């Protein structure tokens, strides 16, 4: 041997600290948690992408339940927000939802209401004065 | 087997509507055959010797004195 | 991962910003070889770099060394106990400053992962929904089947 | 055999109820296109993907501005099931260099050369 | 070979205070190459393993077992060394904190290769009453525990 | 607001018995509103592991 | 008369745009519980794990209990918040 | 033997690092390792803080009398601390009651009195002098400091920085790490009380007002292990508070707390302390 291998205890305790708590023989045996270590950081970069999916319809969920809790549905909610350039998100309307009820039932209150404008909008149609939230703001 | 939903036939639908409106704005040209013949030959020109003039012009780059005697800072001490 | 290490919740250490900010450095010990190949970087960096830098925050009390070293090393010590041992070996003075700029602009917790983006301590300002928010009350308090 | 496709001349030929339908004036036309790749080159012919590679087109959801002239319109008849073509309309003039730097492709198709962030 | 256990009798405490509560005795005592297997003394070792050493030699000495006898010797040498050797001042008031065995240096012979399985025993005798028994939690405990756990959880991903 | 800590933490996540009269109802439209008030769906603090399902009764 | 949602429970909301249209006050005060919708203050391990479920509603399972892998890789000291 | 020397010098160091952390040593002082100039990071603990200090003053703002007495009990083989801690304590204990009477005027004073006694307890500045580096500092008999030795260099050093540099700037101190110790707590989490139903009824006497009437608002699941109820307090039948609770008698002793809460301005809702 002229020069075989000295420094073989720190590429197994490399790849020995991520298996530590591990069931079986995975967390001791180099062999199986070196197949276990590199499938568990493959799940690891594959759930970033399912962390924000599952987070945003946890969202959808709560922001669902909330109103409901007023008689909207959801898409009535979205869309007529969005149509209200109230350009806020899921994140933002289900911390709403939980923290603050009384702005969100009021955003629930301009979202039925605009939902009201286009329905009354778009049943008397012709020209006619538009709704007073139905306004838009132009930007240029 | 497999069977066509609605949410198909409103998407194969909408496709179908951007495809006749791209239908119709090919369907006027500013210019005729004729009168485009040329119209940008010098800028095309222009291009390709800028693309041919970056080909031509490869070749090692300058080797200098003061990289080779600033390797030997790596024993630079303090007194 | 984040199993496999562990995770805090976003803090600061006294309040840092509320009142005033305070540096949360408070250390830092650079042991630079004065003969040797690997601290190159940290004698131009001591020599450059390290008046310039402890003139910036005079809260900072650096301590150079300067002893036989094989390794050089810094120590950044924390207002609130922490000790980020990290090495400057074999790096440029401009690779050093911005890592002594780096220590020197965190704290002392840990870089272990965080769980929530944020922290407010205050969370509900209209009240937090409990199931009776968004429900109306009845006449006497009567629930379903009460007769009376 | 799945071959290339011509398309004849009478599918280019507008009616004046597309006329109608849409804005465009047969006599005096608009000179610039809008291009937008809104379908993948992916599982297409390979001259389709190098039609999309030449006006520009890689990224999906990015205009690109073409000429209305009939080499362009050729290429451009070519993958007109990937892209949309809308006018570049231009409601103010074409942006001198006072005007270069502030300007803002709208979603409408017109290109405005005053791009303030104010209400009106 | 390691003999750590040995040498944990060699513990020397510095003097105690006055205002401080007195410490009990530890007794580390083992046998090595008994020849019996390790897991077969796990049974013996696991039987009497909080037990007084008057339960513990009781039992053993009516248990069928080979490796009874040799831990019933043990017993009664960590005994006479708890009282000679550690100022331990009852014989009765000792409890059996741990009881292991682990595995000694066994022979190879070739017959086919055979295994003659060899075992150690160790031993720490706690001076003290044996602690009690651990009391089954009663559905107080669990609905404490239940509860506890209902008024310990949070909204979850929020603020 | 202006709760305590744990009776606030009480408050949310206490569980609420509804009632339902099934009488001439078909079932799975009946079920439908059962499941979701049995998950906790139809709270806006609910997450599947933080256990915050309701009682239904259906008469 | 118009209300775009009961305002009746929760808080009582009253809409409105400013006079240039550009943000949406929302007024919402709370909505006390009126005092006449109040009523007044009145004044073995098998077994052992039925009745439990039976008294808290839940299944069996969780009272059964869970070896020393499982209690020992639970965070005695988690982080807390707020 | 494998030749070569790094893989044993790496597994020499992690054997020391077990070693370390399989029987630790304990802790010893800051001044008694390497790097520890005491005179240098004082001035460094005052430009900390960003104020001036006369610096012979804040070093005698951290030599306890513990310290002298053990020292001279070491020279047989310095001013103290107490006049400074005395000032400190005096003055922290006057201007957090007059920003706690001027922040919140419809407190009883004996809330006031609870609340600065709160700000000023061992565990809160003990929670604060050891992240102020004033521990390290500390020239005290043994470690770690003790938490009444340390409360005493803590106002110690605040009397230091009024002898520096007057009242305004020791009020901004106090302001800036005292008071921000109370956000995110509320009010019986610093001021425990018990039998809170009895001091709501006495504070309702003394705006003279009626009595309360506790009055069950809304309920669920009362004949279960888990109910929920919400006990409100009407008075003349409005109400002031109502609470939730698992019995009947701990929602009415927590709507009670709620009450307290809104007669007094510490609510969740009060306007944040201005800095």
């Amino acid at each position: 041997l002229r020069n075989r291998v000295t420094d073989r205890y720190f590429r197994i305790q490399e790849v020995l600290k991520h298996a530590r708590h591990f069931r079986g023989r995975k967390n001791r045996c180099y062999r199986l948690a070196v197949r276990t270590v590199i499938r568990a950081f493959v799940k690891c970069t594959k759930a970033r992408y399912l962390k924000k999916k599952n987070m945003r319809t946890l969202w959808i969920n709560r922001i669902t339940a909330a109103s409901q809790e007023h008689g909207l549905k959801y898409p009535a909610l979205i869309g007529n927000l969005v149509k209200c350039q109230v350009e806020l998100n899921r994140k933002v309307l289900a911390d709403l939802a939980i923290y603050e009820p009384k702005t969100f039932k009021s955003l629930a209150a301009l979202a039925s209401r605009r939902r009201h404008e286009g329905f009354a909008a778009a049943l008397g149609d012709g020209k006619e004065p538009e709704g007073i939230f139905s306004r838009v703001v132009q930007y240029h | 087997p497999r069977f066509v939903s609605l949410r198909a036939k409103q998407n194969m639908i909408r496709r179908l509507e951007i495809e006749a409106e791209n239908h119709y704005w090919l369907s006027m040209p500013y210019m005729t055959r004729e009168q485009e013949r040329g119209h940008a030959a010098v800028r095309r020109r222009e291009a390709f010797e800028a693309i041919k003039a970056a080909a031509t012009s490869k070749f090692p780059p300058h080797r200098f004195i003061a990289d080779q005697l600033d390797h030997l800072n790596v024993t630079k001490k303090w007194s | 991962t984040a199993r496999g290490t562990p995770s805090r919740f976003l803090a600061s250490v006294l309040h840092n910003g509320l009142g005033r900010y305070v540096q949360q450095l408070q250390r830092l010990s650079f042991s630079v070889s004065r003969d040797g190949a690997s601290s190159r970087g940290a004698r131009e960096f001591v020599e450059r770099e390290v008046i310039d830098f402890a003139r910036r925050n005079p809260g900072v009390v650096i301590y150079v060394n300067s002893r036989p070293c094989c390794v050089p090393r810094v120590v950044a010590e924390y207002l609130n106990g922490a000790v980020r041992e990290e090495s400057i070996h074999c790096k440029s003075v401009e690779e050093i400053s911005t890592l002594v700029q780096k220590l020197a602009d965190q704290s002392g917790l840990d870089v272990i992962r965080i769980r929530k983006p944020f922290h407010t301590d205050n969370p509900s300002i209209q009240g937090q929904w409990h199931p009776f928010t968004n429900k109306p009350t009845t006449f006497r308090g009567l629930r379903p089947r009460e007769v009376q | 055999k799945f071959t290339r496709s011509r398309i004849p001349e009478k599918v280019f030929q507008a009616s004046p109820e597309d006329h109608e339908k849409y804005g465009g004036d047969p006599q005096n036309p608009h000179k610039l296109h809008i291009v937008t790749r809104i379908k993948s080159t992916r599982r297409r012919p390979y001259w389709e993907k190098d039609i999309i590679k030449m006006l520009g087109l890689e990224k999906a959801h990015t205009p690109q501005v073409h000429k209305n002239i009939p080499s362009v319109n050729a290429k451009l008849k070519v993958v007109k099931h990937l892209i949309r073509i809308k006018p570049l309309k231009l409601p103010q003039g074409l942006p001198a260099e006072e005007n270069m730097s502030n300007t803002c492709l709208k979603s409408t198709g017109e290109l405005v050369v005053q791009w303030h962030l104010k209400p009106v | 070979i390691s003999r750590k256990w040995e040498k944990k009798n060699k513990i020397v405490y510095p003097p105690q205070l006055p205002g401080e509560p007195r410490r009990p005795a530890e007794i580390y005592h083992c046998r090595r190459q008994i020849k019996y297997s390790k897991d077969k003394m796990w049974y013996l070792a696991k039987l009497i393993r909080g037990m007084s050493i008057d339960q513990a030699l009781a039992q053993l000495e009516f248990n069928d077992k080979k490796g009874a006898k040799i831990i019933k010797e043990v017993l009664l040498e960590a005994q006479d060394m708890a009282v000679r050797d550690h100022n331990v001042e009852f014989r009765s008031n000792l409890y059996i904190a741990e009881s292991t065995s682990g595995r000694g240096q066994c022979l190879k012979r070739i017959r086919g290769i055979m295994e003659k399985v060899y075992c150690h025993y160790f031993v720490k005798l706690v001076e003290g009453p044996p602690p009690p028994p651990e009391p089954p939690k009663t559905a107080v405990a669990h609905a404490k525990e239940y509860i506890q756990q209902l008024r310990s959880r949070t909204i979850v991903h929020t603020l | 607001s202006s709760f305590s800590r744990a009776p606030q933490q009480w408050a949310t996540f206490a569980r609420i018995w509804y009632l339902l009269d099934g009488k001439m109802q078909p079932p799975g439209k009946l079920a439908a509103m059962a499941s979701i008030r049995l998950q906790g769906l139809h709270k806006p603090v609910y997450h599947a592991l933080s256990d915050c399902g309701d009682h239904v009764v259906i008469m | 008369t118009y209300s775009p949602l009961p305002d009746d429970y929760n808080c009582n909301v009253e809409l409105a745009l400013t006079s240039d249209g550009r943000t949406i006050v929302c007024y919402h005060p709370s909505v006390d519980i009126p005092y006449e919708h109040t009523k007044p203050i009145p004044r073995e391990e098998g077994p052992m794990i039925e009745q439990l479920s039976k008294m808290f509603f839940t299944t069996k399972h969780r009272w059964y209990p869970h070896g020393r892998y499982h209690r020992c890789r639970k965070n005695l000291n988690p982080p807390k918040d707020r | 033997v494998k030749k070569g020397f790094r893989a044993a010098f790496r597994f020499q160091k992690e054997l020391e690092r077990q070693r370390l952390l399989r029987c630790p040593p304990p802790p010893v002082r800051r001044s008694e390792k390497p790097n520890w100039d005491y005179h240098a990071e004082i001035q460094a603990f005052g430009h900390r803080l960003q104020e001036n200090f006369s610096l012979d003053l804040l070093k005698t703002a951290f030599v306890n009398s513990c310290y002298i007495k053990s020292e001279e009990a070491k020279r047989q083989q310095l001013k103290s601390n107490q006049e400074l801690s005395e000032q400190g304590t005096s003055f922290s204990q006057t201007c957090l009651t007059q920003f706690l009477e001027d922040e919140y005027p419809d407190m009883p004073t004996e809330g006031i009195k609870n609340l600065v006694d709160f700000l000023t307890g061992e565990e809160v500045v003990c929670h604060v002098a050891r992240n102020l580096a004033v521990e390290q500092l500390t020239l005290s008999e043994e470690f770690p400091v003790p938490p009444a030795v340390l409360q005493q260099t803590f106002f110690a050093v605040i009397g230091a920085l009024l002898q520096s540099s007057g009242p305004e700037r020791t009020a901004l101190f106090i302001r800036d790490f005292l008071i921000t110790q109370m956000t995110g707590k509320e009010l019986f989490e610093m001021w425990k009380i018990i039998n809170p139903m009895g001091l709501l009824v006495e504070e309702l006497k003394k705006r003279n007002v009626s009595a309360p009437e506790s009055r069950l608002t809304r309920q669920s699941g009362g004949t279960t292990a888990l109910p929920l109820y919400f006990v409100g307090l009407y008075c003349d039948k409005k109400l002031i508070a109502e609470g939730p609770g698992e019995t009947v008698l701990v929602a009415e002793e927590e709507a009670a707390r709620v009450a307290l809460r809104k007669l007094y301005g510490f609510t969740e809702n009060r306007r944040p302390w201005n800095y």
